[PDB]
């Protein structure tokens, strides 16, 4: 009787996670690529930084 | 140093004593050997540890470990418990242990295919491609009983044992009937061309008859482990 | 989302024949070996039979020897098993499992108790 | 934590002494352990540094060939064995605690002291007694002749608080950072020259004599003294 | 005094093996020091056989020029000796080296966990230091032997006319015959011992320590008969001698150079861990 | 009655899928197509920190972006001062199968855990001058994956049984359960406000959960085989996954769907580790092959690599402030990479 347990929380869990408000890929995609932009000239990655600013050179 | 102020340079040298704590842990690192021993729950390697005991705890306990010494050598054997079923993730921990020690339960011819599917899967790992394998075929009392009674027959399961002869050179234990000794050899004989269809250069399989009353299997894990530190200096030192 | 669908079975004389299919989704079927595991009433999960990615190589266990064959259709992601001579010691549930990882010979938990890249699996009656 | 001295006494001005510094609580071997003396009425004075590692020995200019530093780490035991004592050598010996790795807090413990009677960078504190009333806030400046800034950014300035009958505690290590059991009310600021120390609001625990020391090169310097009073 | 077309084919030979062996001790020496891993115990031993058969082939162009030309030497007395210095404590260094590795493999192989256990690299380099330290102290001597010798017109490096008079010329040459016996020895008896060890398949490897023990025997025994016709040539009475003398030294010393073109390529073609880091450098 | 519980769940997944799809109105690929590309990133080896005996599983950094900790299967952690190449401390473990660390972000506290099913915390900061073990936890009855510190008194762990567990570190005991995968879950991603995180597991499924409420969100099972590497980007309204299969995924917290794959057909190994920069423009992922490849995230191109290592790389991580990628790795070295 365990199988049919799982199964019903399985289906409980299914209920819980469809009911979810989703916006659209393309505003999502617009705040990613907006967040990346606002944030660029803060990566020494992105945009390496003079040696007497880096730390590890 | 230059450029370096006092707590700079004490800092420097306490990095320096701790690395020549990690140069005395290394020493002993290097020392010891780390086998992994693994099987099924019919296989007997309880017995197998506890034998190895002679030569000297949470509830949920992942690994236990013993430890035991032949001629100033010493051995350190991991077994794992209170872990799942799916071994695909925490065997790559066991990917530089001088060796692996499987063992089988020979008597039953039930599971003998799932046994030789673990020897396939251990063989043929990614990971697992160096570690070479030290075989011990348990239960061979069991065996030699089960295949004097008569009762139960290994063609049933291996179709192959009928068309299958003792070869001509052999070494038989004295006293030892012809039935067990053929049974025997083709027990062996499946482990042994599982681990010579691949990757017979990287890695050996050595395979052994032991028992529960059998207390040797320690010397024969010594000398197991000599071949295989063996071969690896063979290939260190420039001689292959 | 991995999905194994099998769709052979059903009750079968003894000496009759069926066959097995197991559509697959969610995954390239031509990068991963394939196996058929079953499970007898009373007994645990069994491995049955086993096919790489091309179908160069095959591989069956002794009980089922000589009398099925393993092949697989990597157009159509398909697996087949043809079970010929049916025997009363062959009523399982026979089950469609996936190896873990493409581009690798060995697969490792296929028989386990819950494997997550297994079938459903089919009722085979003799 | 624990560091108890012993040893000290009537000695003559041509003999030899040998002090001892038992310690417990704490991984001994681990820390490096440094000589403090006080002369009678009279502020505080660096003498010798053995490192964690018995490697690295430092000493005073006025005790560098008659005093010797040793510890016996199995023992728990840190020694100095002083020659040719005379008689500026009167003071009270104190037994230090240090460890250093990046983001440390050395001279932390100090023992409790064993007394002696025997029969450069400069570091001014120009003030040398303040009257103060609990419930107020008071301001301790000190001067260095040599910049305390190092190319690591860091100051390397100490301050240490001895309250009356005891031996030194430390406040502030490295010019801005609270040592661990210190009220918040104490703060720690200054230039690469001249720093300050503020106690927010006063209290009757606070009374006593601030010393300053430098720590950017050896022989380690202390300041005068600046004593707060009633 | 050798006919000019022989000296200009020795001359390319020479030069050929020269190119030869730099290439080969230069990568052996970039794959060591590049590649972490490959930084074991016998590889120390390799690293320090290619510095001195580097060293060997750096000096190898003023030996062709002795031979060669027979020009003056106006390079000065100082350079004289320390030449042939240098070139006398890099060949002890690689003889020792060569004994040291096949002692090291006797010990690996013969007793494998005794040697894991006891084996350290910290005791490597100490007897990298005292065979270095040997060479530098056996290649001494050298300072006395070897002068500049006139008749400014005309000049050669030779071994100094009150040496060979004194008699420290005979004395130098059984030192030097040391460092053939005992390196003879020990690999013959080691390589032996580790063969018997391997044939209780390993054909290869006993056939290659047999190549080894070969070519060692090959290039070192001529390079010491060489020197003890040379000694023995300087006697009033040798006439026969000193043709046998001459091209037995001519071929020592090609098969000298041979030895440090040959070393690498002995010691470092069956790694398989070599080969891949060579393709790893691309 | 498990058949129709069985087709009423395929009808609430197929459900969820045509929501999915309804809002997947545009890919990311296509707005972001007239985006400049980055370019090539160029990075050198700064420091290489040795002194570990066998490979290393897991590193972390310090708030302070110069100290971090390491696991080595000798049964050793290490901290080191990245600026320095100094040891600051060495940690000997009672088990040497470790296979993660973390760093508290207070700094006086660092956990580790392995195969044996126990996460012990060491006190970093005490008065007798060593480090000690201060609790050990001990309720999984599988190895222990990922740990990650939520406060000195709060951590999550994720096991190699399904679960995974929020504890109470003055007390011992599990404040909070999470029961939702069917496999081994092996990363483990913390929210930078930390109310919610994100584990992966066995199955090719991630799951979102609530700290406080301690149940899941959102599952998003867009993989093929295991994850094994699991981060957040930086904003917290996205993550990006690893798996045993050579792409890397992209997924997306409020429209619920997958993002971008980053895949190329000469990789056929897995992806050990996952990370992303201070800006979240580049992604960085270590590979069962020897390297590590730097990925563009807004379009999905490899911008640079990183060939330092000689075994597999099982480790990265970014500092907080985006100045340095620490890169470990199974030869038991330590790498810090930096820009020009
Ligand atoms: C024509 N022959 C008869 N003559 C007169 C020679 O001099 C030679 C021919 C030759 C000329 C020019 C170029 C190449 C070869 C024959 C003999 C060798 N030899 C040397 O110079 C010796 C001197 C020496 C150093 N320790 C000793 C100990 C005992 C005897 C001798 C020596 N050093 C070397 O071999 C190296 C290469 C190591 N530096 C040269």
């Amino acid at each position: 009787t365990a199988s049919i347990a799982q199964a019903r929380k399985l289906v409980e869990q299914l209920k819980m996670e469809a009911n979810i408000d989703r916006i659209k890929v393309s505003k999502a995609a617009a705040d990613l690529m907006a967040y990346c932009e606002a944030h660029a000239k803060e990566d020494p990655l992105l945009t390496p930084v003079p040696a007497s600013e880096n730390p590890f050179r | 140093g230059c450029t370096l102020s006092a707590e700079d340079k004490a800092a420097v040298e306490r990095s320096k004593m701790i690395e020549k704590q990690l140069q005395k842990d290394k020493q002993v690192y290097r020392r010891t050997l780390r086998l992994l021993l693994l099987g099924a729950d019919n296989s007997g390697k309880s017995t197998i540890v506890k034998q190895m005991r002679i030569y000297h705890r949470v509830k949920t306990s992942g690994i236990f470990e013993t430890k035991f010494q032949v001629d100033k050598v010493n051995f350190h054997m991991f077994d794992v418990g209170a872990q799942r079923d799916e071994r695909r993730k925490w065997i790559q921990c066991f990917n530089d242990v001088t060796a692996i020690i499987f063992v089988v339960d020979s008597s039953d011819y039930n599971r003998l295919q799932e046994a030789l599917n673990d020897f396939k899967s251990i063989w043929n790992n990614r990971w697992l491609r160096t570690i070479s394998v030290i075989l011990f075929l348990n239960k061979q009392d069991l065996l030699a009983e089960k295949v004097l009674a008569g009762k139960s027959k290994i063609e049933d399961y291996f179709p192959e044992f009928a068309r299958y002869t003792t070869p001509e050179d052999a070494t038989p234990e004295p006293g030892e009937d012809p039935r067990v000794t053929r049974a025997k050899y083709f027990i062996r004989k499946e482990f042994v061309d599982i681990s010579t269809a691949s990757g017979d250069g990287r890695h050996i399989c050595y395979p052994h008859f032991t028992c529960s009353v059998d207390t040797e299997n320690a010397r024969r894990i010594f000398n197991d482990c000599k071949d295989i530190i063996l071969q690896m200096n063979l290939r260190e030192y420039n001689l292959v | 989302q991995v999905q194994l669908q099998e769709s052979g079975g059903g009750l079968v004389q003894p000496g009759g024949s069926l066959r097995l299919s197991c559509a697959a989704s969610g995954f390239t079927f031509s990068n991963y070996k394939m196996n058929w595991v079953r499970q007898a009433p009373g007994k645990g999960l069994e491995w049955v039979s086993d096919i790489s990615q091309s179908g160069a190589s095959i591989s069956y266990t002794g009980s089922v020897k000589g009398r099925f064959t393993i092949s697989r259709d990597n157009a159509k992601n398909t697996l087949y098993l043809q079970m010929n001579s049916l025997k009363p010691e062959d009523t399982a549930v026979y089950y469609c499992a996936r190896c873990p990882a493409p581009f690798t010979r060995d697969c490792f938990d296929v028989t386990s108790t819950t494997y997550a890249y297994r079938g459903q699996g089919t009722q085979v009656t003799v | 934590v624990q560091l108890v001295e012993s040893g000290g006494g009537l000695v003559q001005p041509g003999g030899s002494r040998k002090l001892s510094c038992s310690a417990s609580g704490f991984a001994f071997s681990s820390f490096g352990m440094h000589w403090v003396r006080q002369a009678p009425e009279k502020g505080l004075e660096w003498v010798a540094y053995i490192s964690s590692g018995s490697g690295t020995i430092y000493y005073a200019d006025t005790v560098k060939g008659r005093f010797t530093i040793s510890r016996d780490d199995p023992k728990n035991t840190l020694f100095l064995q002083m020659t040719s004592l005379r008689s500026e050598d009167t003071a009270m010996y104190y037994c230090v605690r240090s460890i250093y790795y990046y983001g440390s807090s050395p001279f932390d413990f100090w023992g409790q002291g064993t007394t002696l009677t025997v029969s450069d960078i400069v570091m001014t504190q120009a003030t040398s007694s303040v009257p103060v009333t609990p419930g107020e806030s008071v301001s301790i400046s000190c001067r260095s002749s040599k910049s305390l800034l190092h190319s690591n950014g860091n100051t390397y300035l100490y301050w240490f608080l001895q309250r009356p009958g005891q031996s030194p505690q430390l406040l502030i290590y490295r010019m801005s950072n609270l040592a661990s059991g210190v009220p918040d009310r104490f703060s720690g600021s200054g230039s690469g020259t001249a720093f300050t120390l503020t106690i927010s609001r006063l209290e009757a625990e606070d009374v006593g004599v601030y010393y300053c020391m430098q720590h950017l090169e050896y022989p380690l310097t202390f300041g005068a003294g600046t004593k707060l009073e009633l | 005094l050798f006919p000019a077309p022989l000296l200009a084919g020795v001359t390319a030979t020479c030069v050929a093996l020269f190119v030869v062996g730099i290439a080969g001790n230069l990568l052996t020496m970039l794959v060591v020091s590049r590649f972490r891993e490959l930084r074991t115990t016998t590889n120390l031993y390799l690293s320090s056989m290619a510095f001195s058969d580097l060293l060997i082939f750096l000096c190898m162009p003023l030996d062709l020029v002795r031979l060669w030309q027979y020009r003056p030497w106006n390079f000065g007395d100082l350079l004289c000796k320390l030449f042939q210095f240098v070139s006398e404590s890099c060949t002890y260094a690689t003889v020792l080296t060569i004994t040291a590795l096949s002692v090291e493999r006797y010990f690996a192989i013969c007793f494998p966990l005794r040697a894991k256990v006891v084996v350290t690299k910290g005791r490597v380099k100490l007897v990298i230091f005292v065979i270095w330290a040997v060479a530098f102290c056996s290649a001494g001597p050298i300072f006395v032997l070897v002068g500049v010798e006139h008749e400014w017109d005309t000049n050669e490096c030779r071994p100094t006319e009150f040496a060979v008079r004194s008699g420290l010329l005979t004395v130098m040459v059984w030192v030097s015959s040391i460092f053939f016996f005992l390196p003879v020895f020990c690999l013959t008896v080691l390589y032996s011992l580790i063969g018997r060890k391997l044939w209780r398949n390993h054909k290869q490897t006993v056939k290659m320590l047999a190549v080894v023990v070969f070519a060692f025997i090959l290039c070192w025994l001529p390079f010491h008969v060489g020197r003890y016709l040379f000694s023995k040539s300087f006697e009033p009475g040798s006439l026969e001698i000193a043709q046998i003398s001459q091209y037995c030294n001519l071929v020592s010393f090609v098969l000298f150079y041979l030895s440090a073109a040959i070393n690498p390529i002995l010691y470092n073609i069956m790694s398989k861990k070599y080969r891949v880091a060579v393709f790893r450098l691309l | 009655e498990l058949d129709q519980l069985r087709q009423e769940a395929e009808q609430l997944k197929n459900q969820i899928r045509d929501a999915r799809k309804a809002c997947a109105d545009a890919t990311l690929s296509q707005i972001t197509n007239n985006i400049d590309p980055v370019g090539r990133i160029q990075m050198r080896t700064r420091r290489t920190l040795r002194g570990h005996l066998a490979k290393i599983y897991a590193m972390h950094w310090g708030t302070d972006s110069r100290l971090l900790v390491s696991a080595s299967q000798d049964g050793k952690l290490i901290i080191w001062d990245s600026y320095t190449t100094n040891k600051v401390h060495a940690i000997p473990l009672r088990s040497s199968w470790v296979m993660t660390c973390a760093y508290a972000p207070s700094g006086n506290y660092v956990a580790c855990g392995g195969l044996d099913n126990i996460c012990s915390i060491y006190n970093l900061k005490t008065r007798e001058g060593n480090v000690r073990v201060s609790r050990e936890l001990a309720g999984h009855t599988g190895y222990l994956s990922c740990c990650r510190f939520l406060d000195d008194n709060q951590i999550v762990t994720s096991s190699g049984d399904t679960t995974c567990a929020l504890w109470d570190i003055e007390t011992g005991q599990q404040t909070t359960t999470f029961t939702g995968h069917t496999g081994d879950v092996m990363s483990l991603s913390l929210a930078p406000d930390t109310r919610l995180f994100v584990s992966g597991a066995c199955d090719a499924s991630a799951k979102l959960w609530d700290v406080r409420e301690g149940m899941c969100r959102q599952t998003f099972t867009g993989h093929e085989s295991d994850i094994n590497a699991i981060c957040f980007f930086p904003n917290g309204n996205a993550f990006a996954t690893g798996s045993d299969d050579a792409t890397c995924r992209l997924f997306d917290l409020r429209a619920d769907q997958e993002l971008m794959t980053y895949s190329h057909d000469n990789i056929i190994c897995g992806i050990t580790s996952v990370s992303f920069s201070k800006s979240g423009r580049l992604l960085l992922a270590g590979y069962d092959d020897f390297n590590c490849n730097v990925w563009d995230a807004l379009k999905a191109d490899r911008a640079g690599v990183l060939a330092g290592h000689d075994n597999r790389v099982s480790c990265l991580g970014v500092t907080d402030d985006g100045m340095a990628v620490a890169t470990g790795s199974w030869d038991s070295f330590l790498k810090i990479w930096n820009g020009s």
